[PDB]
């Protein structure tokens, strides 16, 4: 992010509403359609 | 009966070096996946016709400019942006265009689709959001057949010639050596036209050799389902016609005109 | 006598109606989420 | 007329109390914030 | 709760019941694991 | 057809932070935590090997241990889909 | 100059504006040494 | 101005579910060899396509798919059927078909209506007048443009069966009687084969914009004369994505 040296905490600013990577739908994990709406949460992609 | 008239909405920051710059374009055709009343420039933006997460190349856009509905660009405020469907039965009434195209159109010819398949898009980047926008040239009718073939003729032999109307000649080299890209942004749709030709001119001497383990009817299929599968996303029709009232009968590039629907 | 034979013949049981219960909004579930459902309707039944 | 607005602002304005102190040590001053943000679109829709 | 006077809503029972849409508090969360396939303990005091 | 539309508009009128999130209970999970392998034959990427009919070999006997893999006669373009199952019994199948 | 070449072209009919549709700001709270109970502890001495 | 509605009067001679077996039929495909204002039940029954005392099949119907003025029935009052022409020249602004097909159809698809090969039809019958009505599979492009494929396949595996679609198999079969029928589809395949190959084709076998400029002029003929040209355009405004089989949809002219 290009104000990644603008903001000091911004952990805070990305924990909310990150979007679904995969489709929640079909027999597979396949990757998401190009035009879902759902909506997850990634505790682990936060801390990595 | 009235225009199906979509609104995108505008996004604030953009800066007004980018704001500047929509305003120009005001009268070019863009596409939409499904119509609707409410998009947004995203779902304008190139980032729309990713196939492999990847920029698409000069065949993805032969199918996307025959799969999303396009859209006539009709006025722009500072605010927002505004634009009418054409495909559809709609009486929108005034529908210019801009002729965005190496090229001028005579009076009462028809209008065509094409990626910008020779050079550089004179795009828009609009940085403070992180997406560009790229606007499909209107070629005329006739016109068409030349330039798909001449481009991927062009191509064949550095992988291994001017084009004229309204008695004014255009050279395609542009005067460069665009070698490199141009033979690779090319490379699917010439790579798929050599081995359709290929099987074409074997299998008629396959089957009867006296006219001047691999199956006959498996190959025979794969040939008809590959010549007839892209036997319409290369051979695309018109969409506008240039109807022209007391006004200029020819239209320079960059200019503004009047077009009704086919 | 009649009554309590036709009552009985109409009522599905307990432990197959209280989990599809809780699973009505939208009563049209995915090819995933009916799959995912089954696994507690095969549960709830050997535990009460 | 909100479908004519290009962009409402709201702003806001808020002092910092401060602590006089010993030395060694440069004295403090009173700090004045101000912060301006921006108003986001929406819609709904129905049909019949 | 604690030293304040709050509402205390459940809005899927008057708006979001027999109609098509989902109640937007019943969220998703993904988590991520690892396991570590054919490890050998390359020492000797850690085999026992 | 009929259609209604109604434009609005909202903004946030704290300094710091005015709502607060916080997942409580735990339904059921929705993608079955079991062992399916993933399978990069499906990625058409860059230098291949050399003796087309290794590739060949080596894509077969790679299939004959998974159930997530292309459906054998591979396409001249397309995203070489997986064959749909004629059912699903646990949830959707994390991939590995 | 800006001349409309042919007669009364678009961009003519526009109003569309930008609202300050608000401002905020804080009141500080001034404490008094005594009002404490911190100054139990100590005997305050005026001495110029 | 108006589009071009066709109303037929149907015969009274019709049981009570009979006349309610037409209206689980709108939004369904019909042909006419001529087309004028007031017709007859007679013209768009089984008992017309028979193409010399004779009945039809695969590669017969195909050349009747394409030499009729198709229309959609748009709504059926009793004692009058009304239908929509489509390839004629003026706009129907509300449009609407009935899925067919046994796949999905997705937005913004090409349809090209198919004689049933499926192995498995719906048609309606009629004992009153002793008539038989039969409605044909809408399929897109590109399915389309491989069942033409294989049908080829067979016809010339005869003068010497599954399609993947959307990660399904599905199965179809023929009837190739007319040795006729047969033989006139391998003439215009051995001719565009012809008519494709040019002088500069040496250097794709070891001029050039001529070849292929002569090519696509076969290629695009191809496709359209050994099967159906595509007729109408799925476009949903409001309603959901997909159209599963059986559903109405918002269809536009093409």
């Amino acid at each position: 992010v290009n104000t990644n040296c603008n903001t000091l905490d911004r952990l805070l600013m990305e924990a909310k509403a990150v979007a679904s990577q995969s489709s929640t739908d079909t027999e597979y994990q396949f990757k998401r359609p190009p035009g879902s709406t759902e909506m997850t949460q990634d505790p682990c992609g936060l801390f990595q | 009966a009235m225009p199906f008239e979509i609104e995108v909405l505008l996004p604030g920051e953009l800066s007004p070096a980018e704001t500047s710059a929509l305003q120009k374009c005001e009268g070019k055709i863009i596409t939409f996946s499904t119509l609707r009343h409410r998009a947004s420039l995203v779902d304008i933006a190139l980032s729309s016709y990713y196939i492999n997460g990847a920029p698409p190349d000069t065949l993805s856009l032969l199918e996307a400019y025959r799969m999303r509905f396009a859209a006539v660009i009709t006025r722009v405020i500072p605010g927002k942006l505004l634009a009418h469907a054409i495909g559809v039965g709609t009486p929108t009434p005034g529908l210019f265009i801009q002729n965005t195209s190496p090229v001028d159109l005579c009076n009462g010819d028809y209008i065509c689709l094409l990626p910008p398949v020779f050079g550089s898009a004179d795009s828009i980047r609009l940085d403070s959001v992180g997406l560009e926008i790229v606007f499909p040239l209107t070629i005329p009718q006739t016109l068409m057949r030349e330039i798909i073939a001449k481009v991927v003729a062009r191509a064949v032999e550095r992988t291994a010639d001017v084009i004229c109307y309204n008695g004014r000649r255009y050279e395609l080299e542009t005067n460069l050596q665009h070698r490199d890209g141009s033979d690779a942004a090319i490379r699917t749709l010439v790579l798929n036209l050599m081995f359709s030709i290929n099987e074409g001119c074997l299998l008629l001497l396959a089957l009867i050799p006296t006219l001047l383990r691999f199956p006959i009817y498996e190959t025979i299929s794969s040939w008809i389902s590959t010549s007839s599968r892209l036997g319409d996303t290369l051979g695309t029709r018109a969409i506008l016609r240039v109807c022209v009232f007391d006004g200029p009968s020819t239209v320079h590039p960059g200019d503004r005109t009047a077009v009704i629907q086919v | 006598d009649q009554l309590l034979g036709v009552l009985l013949e109409k009522a599905p049981p307990l432990s197959l109606l209280s989990p599809i219960n809780k699973f009505q909004p939208e009563g049209h579930l995915n090819r995933v989420a009916r799959a995912a459902l089954l696994s507690d309707l095969k549960r709830r039944v050997c535990a009460d | 007329e909100l479908a004519y607005v290009r962009d409402g602002v709201i702003q806001f304005e808020v002092q910092q109390p401060m602590i006089a102190r010993d030395g060694p040590h440069p004295v403090d001053q009173p700090v004045h914030n101000y912060m301006v943000k921006r108003i986001h679109k929406r819609s709904l829709s129905a049909a019949f | 709760v604690g030293d304040k006077l709050v509402f205390l809503e459940a809005l899927e029972r008057r708006v979001y019941q027999a109609t098509r849409v989902a109640y937007p508090l019943i969220g998703n969360i993904d988590i991520t694991f690892i396991m570590p396939m054919g490890v050998f303990q390359a020492n000797s005091m850690d085999r026992y | 057809n009929f259609t209604l539309t109604q434009p609005r508009a909202h903004v946030d009128l704290g300094v710091g932070y005015t709502a607060v999130c916080a997942t409580a209970a735990l339904r059921c999970p929705l993608t079955d935590m079991g062992n399916t392998a993933q399978n990069l034959f499906f990625s058409r990427g860059g230098v291949p090997m050399l003796h087309d009919n290794v590739t060949e070999s080596l894509r077969r006997i790679t299939a004959s241990g998974g159930r997530l893999n292309p459906t054998e006669p591979l396409p001249i373009f397309g995203g070489l889909r997986p064959a749909t199952s004629a059912g699903i019994a646990r949830g959707q199948a994390s991939v590995c | 100059f800006f001349k409309q070449i042919r007669s009364d072209d678009n961009s003519l009919y526009s109003a569309q504006f930008d609202i300050l549709l608000g401002t905020y700001c804080n009141t500080l709270n001034f404490v008094r040494f005594l009002e404490l109970g911190l100054s139990v502890a100590c005997i305050c001495t005026k001495f110029p």
